């Protein structure tokens, strides 16, 4: 169920028959294949930074 | 805000100034393309106002700044139902001309009344804007933002002898020190979670500006969102 940790769903949880859960993304989000993490549907996602800021790193 | 830190380019990309009689007078979050969502007490009615996206440095030029006029403004209904208490303290404000997204402009995320209301008890949010960095000091020039936790109701009720209704929450330290201020009006309160920002608040009001004994009031969006979708619906 939605009970623990968010029945493991990336961003929102309904509980469905069984016990089971029925995991779900908002806009611009799709439901991985594993029912549960959120991915980018779009070229600029609501709520995530892309600009990775400052310029220093592996990449 | 007061005792917050400079924010770097992009870091909230859906964070907007809006200018009018007044330069940066407030803030805003970019709702979708052509929408921002803000306070109410910043936008009366009549006077013109600009929205200014991917805004940074409010003295520079990054060459990432959109200018957008506000053709139309929507206050919520019942903002000044009652004379100065600041119940409903949102407005929705729709551009000219569609805002381009990118990098530095990106709307926030927003979730369902229920949702929203989850992500606002995980108990800390960031709040930011181009305000004042000190109270009845001077406005920032670089974006700031500033990490708040979540206060007990009730701590927050006797905290002023002004009325706190169910449609706004406090946050802020006991200690006083750190906290939104003037100016900060209509930016965001968000919440982070597993690196996607939901609109959890709107920066509404207060007593003077990091006091200790007092917090920042904000406007509770869950109880908003129905409305704010509504409104917004992208044709
Ligand atoms: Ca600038």
């Amino acid at each position: 169920t939605c009970n623990i940790k968010n029945g493991r769903c990336e961003q929102f949880c309904k509980n469905s028959a069984d016990n089971k859960v029925v995991c779900s993304c908002t806009e611009g989000y799709r439901l991985a294949e594993n029912q549960k993490s959120c991915e980018p549907a779009v070229p600029f996602p609501c709520g995530r930074v892309s600009v990775s800021q400052t310029s220093k790193l592996t990449r | 805000v007061v005792g917050g830190e400079d924010a770097k380019p992009g870091q909230f990309p859906w964070q907007v100034v809006l200018n009018g009689k007044v330069d940066a007078f407030c803030g805003g979050s970019i709702v979708n393309e052509k929408w921002i969502v803000t306070a109410a007490h910043c936008v009366e009615t009549g006077v013109k106002i600009t929205v200014v996206a991917g805004e940074h440095n409010i003295e520079e030029t990054e060459h990432t700044e959109q200018k957008r006029n506000v053709i139309r403004i929507i206050p919520h209904h019942n903002f000044n139902a009652a004379i100065n208490t600041y119940n409903h303290d949102i407005a929705l404000l729709e551009l000219d001309e569609p805002l381009v997204l990118n990098s530095y402009v990106t709307p926030i995320c927003i979730a369902d009344k229920e949702y929203t209301n989850i992500f606002l008890k995980f108990g800390s949010g960031y709040v930011s804007g181009w305000g004042r960095v000190f109270h009845k000091g001077r406005s920032a020039l670089v974006l700031q933002y500033l990490r708040v936790p979540l206060v007990d109701r009730a701590t927050c009720l006797r905290s002023t002898k002004f009325t706190i209704t169910n449609n706004m929450f406090c946050a802020g330290f006991h200690e006083g020190g750190r906290d939104s201020c003037q100016g900060d009006s209509g930016g965001p309160h968000v919440t982070e979670v597993e690196g996607t920002s939901f609109l959890t608040g709107i920066i509404s009001w207060g007593e003077e500006c990091a006091m200790k004994g007092k917090y920042g009031i904000y406007t509770k969006v869950s109880r908003y969102v129905n409305w704010i979708k509504e409104k917004t619906k992208l044709t």
